[PDB]
RNA sequence: GUGGGAGAGGGUGGUGGAAUUCCCGGAGUAGCGGUGAAAUGCGCAGAUACCGGGAGGAACGCCGAUGGCGAAGGCAGCCACCUGGUCCACCCGUGACGCUGAGGCGCGAAAGCGUGGGGAGCAAACCGGAUUAGAUACCCGGGUAGUCCACGCCCUAAACGAUGCGCGCUAGGUCUCUGGGUCUCCUGGGGGCCGAAGCUAACGCGUUAAGCGCGCCGCCUGGGGAGUACGGCCGCAAGGC
């Protein structure tokens, strides 16, 4: 599963100061963590679907939080997505 | 890395080398996929509700341990491979739910 | 010609006929009876009546072999069961025991049509 | 109706996640192997459902029946 | 976010017992089976009934419910691993980041199709026996595809609550599953029943709305012809939209 150490790993490393589990950047962060999970449960056992459906919405809100961000402030977006490797 | 409960039941007619043997064998394949013992009940022969290999009892090993989650199936198969072995369960620990409290 | 003098009574009941078979104690048959072992041929084995000729029937047939003392399994649900059980009762045959050893499966195979509308 | 007892309230203190005691668990089966209904055991839901999955451990170590032979009739 | 909770939610591996069929051994004898009644069928190469051993395939009795989970289809022996959803408490964090959603994409019972495997029970077609005026049926004895597994297709349904999704507002009583709490009781989420106001053609619905409202999608426009024809797209085909 996913520990709670790699939890506030995580969340420490992408926190906008001290204390804040709460920002975009935090959120967009977890979800990438979760999605890679799932994702690398999903070569193997591909033939679970209910597990995809899941997939599907985690995706689905890190790119409406991607693009809230996006339009916001473009700068801590690119930031983001760097630090992050996402868009392929 | 969590807390188990391995369940084992063999041959009743175990003389104690034989015995010994195949404890040897449970310590060994333990030690093996790294299963650190936290204690240990052993129950002996008692009698079993339905005949299990055609024998009408039983021997008894109970271990409380702690091993990577990972390794646990691929303990239980090794488990099994012994004729002398033949029941084995493995589980989760958990805490006591209390009834009539 | 053993002289066992004590055993087991099996009883296999269903809708369409009732068998009786004696046996030892280690479940190996001495002796048997059935509605067809009686002059009886179509439904009529079904019937109570038949039931208890041919647990009479066995019950005497083990008088041969000299045996006094029984147990009975019961198996099936079909008419006349308790009647040949209280045929064994007294049929000279002490009694010792009954039991239903009815198998009941844990639902492994799926019924034929007649008995569906379950598994 | 059941009137007889509840198998809860003719026990004690006991662990109901416990698969290894026998002493306890024979009293929730019938005169079959047959694990009790609600009526009977006078569980609640949660812990009928508990005591449900520990009698099949049981069973399955050995320590309790699957099903058993009727007496009398 | 932190801390707790329940669950047949899903995928993979392993595993347990009952039963059926087949095989082997013992014992045992004249029938078993089946029906309204029978016959086909099986049985002297020893069947049915009984005990013991073995092989295999499929489904999980009691728990079990008017119960639970899932978006729907649907999900039920047990264990382990991987994994989705969801609820409560704390008021911690971000700061409108929301709702819906043509097209697209994915999922989608059963039957059916392709390749390989498997095949115990059941069973379209088919082969028989009965019934009947006939019986291309109901009843009975057999039985192939199929039902089971892997991979790939198919996209249907009384796919049903015949009730699109989300949010707000409008008496209560009662049963129940699952949390929290000053644990008679209060508070929250889910499943049922009876009912205020109101609604409805009526039946009925009624805080799980079919009431009062707002947003967005899908759809209807008399019956037959007809879910047919043509065209197009999809499909190995059957056929689907
Ligand atoms: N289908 C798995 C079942 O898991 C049961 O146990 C399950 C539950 O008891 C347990 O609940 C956990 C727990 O940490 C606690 N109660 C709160 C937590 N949110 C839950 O975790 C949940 O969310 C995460 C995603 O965040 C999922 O990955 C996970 O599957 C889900 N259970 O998670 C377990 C796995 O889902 C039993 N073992 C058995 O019924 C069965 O194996
Ligand atoms: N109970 C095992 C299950 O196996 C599933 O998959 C397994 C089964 O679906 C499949 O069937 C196997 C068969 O391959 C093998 N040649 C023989 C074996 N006896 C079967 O296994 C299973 O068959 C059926 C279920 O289909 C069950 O009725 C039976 O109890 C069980 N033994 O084999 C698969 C493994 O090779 C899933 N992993 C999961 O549902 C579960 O672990
Ligand atoms: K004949
Ligand atoms: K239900
Ligand atoms: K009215
Ligand atoms: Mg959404
Ligand atoms: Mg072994
Ligand atoms: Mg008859
Ligand atoms: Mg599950
Ligand atoms: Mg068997
Ligand atoms: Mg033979
Ligand atoms: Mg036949
Ligand atoms: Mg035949
Ligand atoms: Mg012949
Ligand atoms: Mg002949
Ligand atoms: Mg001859
Ligand atoms: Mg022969
Ligand atoms: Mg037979
Ligand atoms: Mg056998
Ligand atoms: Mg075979
Ligand atoms: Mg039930
Ligand atoms: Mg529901
Ligand atoms: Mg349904
Ligand atoms: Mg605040
Ligand atoms: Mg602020
Ligand atoms: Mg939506
Ligand atoms: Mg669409
Ligand atoms: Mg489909
Ligand atoms: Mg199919
Ligand atoms: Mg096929
Ligand atoms: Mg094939
Ligand atoms: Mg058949
Ligand atoms: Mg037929
Ligand atoms: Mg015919
Ligand atoms: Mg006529
Ligand atoms: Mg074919
Ligand atoms: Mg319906
Ligand atoms: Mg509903
Ligand atoms: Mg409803
Ligand atoms: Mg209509
Ligand atoms: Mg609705
Ligand atoms: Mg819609
Ligand atoms: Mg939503
Ligand atoms: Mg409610
Ligand atoms: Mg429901
Ligand atoms: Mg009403
Ligand atoms: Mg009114
Ligand atoms: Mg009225
Ligand atoms: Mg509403
Ligand atoms: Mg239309
Ligand atoms: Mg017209
Ligand atoms: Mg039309
Ligand atoms: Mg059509
Ligand atoms: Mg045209
Ligand atoms: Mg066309
Ligand atoms: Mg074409
Ligand atoms: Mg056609």
């Amino acid at each position: 599963p996913i520990t709670k150490e790699e939890k506030q790993k995580v969340i420490q490393e992408f926190a906008r100061f001290p204390g804040d589990t709460g920002s975009t950047e935090v959120q967009v962060a977890l979800l990438t963590l979760r999605i890679n999970r799932l994702s690398e449960h999903l070569k193997v056992h591909k033939k679970d679907h209910h597990s995809h459906r899941g997939l599907l919405m985690m995706v689905g809100q890190r790119r409406r939080l991607l693009r809230y961000l996006q339009r916001e402030d473009p700068e801590r977006y690119r930031a983001l997505i760097e630090k992050l490797g996402i868009r392929g | 890395m969590r807390r188990y409960e391995v369940n084992i039941v063999l041959n009743p007619n175990l003389d104690q080398s034989q015995l010994a043997l195949e404890k040897e064998i449970i310590q060994r394949a333990l030690e093996n996929y790294g299963a650190r013992v936290e204690k240990v009940e052993e129950l002996g022969l008692r009698r079993l509700a339905y005949p299990i290999a055609k024998d009408p009892q039983g021997y008894f090993l109970w271990y409380q341990v702690e091993m990577p989650e990972d390794r646990v199936n691929d303990l239980a198969r090794e488990l099994r491979i012994r004729d002398n072995v033949r029941r084995v369960m493995v589980v989760k620990s958990q805490e006591p739910f209390l009834a009539n409290a | 010609k053993r002289q066992v003098a004590s055993g087991r009574a099996y009883i296999h009941a269903s809708y369409n006929n009732t068998i009786v078979t004696i046996t030892d104690p280690d479940g190996n048959p001495i002796t048997w009876s059935s509605g067809g072992v009686i002059g009886y041929k179509g439904s009529r084995k079904g019937t109570p009546y038949a039931a208890q000729l041919a647990a009479l029937d066995a019950a005497k047939k083990a008088m041969a072999y000299g045996m006094q003392s029984v147990d009975v399994i019961v198996r099936g649900t079909g008419a006349g069961r308790e009647q040949a059980i209280r045929a064994l009762q007294a049929s000279g045959l002490q009694v010792k025991s009954i039991v239903d050893d009815t198998p009941v499966p844990h639902n492994g195979c799926r019924p034929k049509k007649k008995f569906r509308k379950a598994s | 109706p059941s009137r007889k007892a509840k198998v809860k309230a003719t026990l004690g203190e006991f662990d109901l996640r416990d698969y290894r005691n026998v002493e306890v668990l024979k009293r929730f089966l019938s005169e079959t192997g047959k694990i009790l209904p609600r009526r009977r055991t006078g569980l609640s839901a949660k812990e009928q459902r508990i005591l449900a999955k520990t009698i099949k451990r049981a069973r399955i170590l050995g320590l309790l029946p699957f099903t058993e032979k009727l007496v009398r009739k």
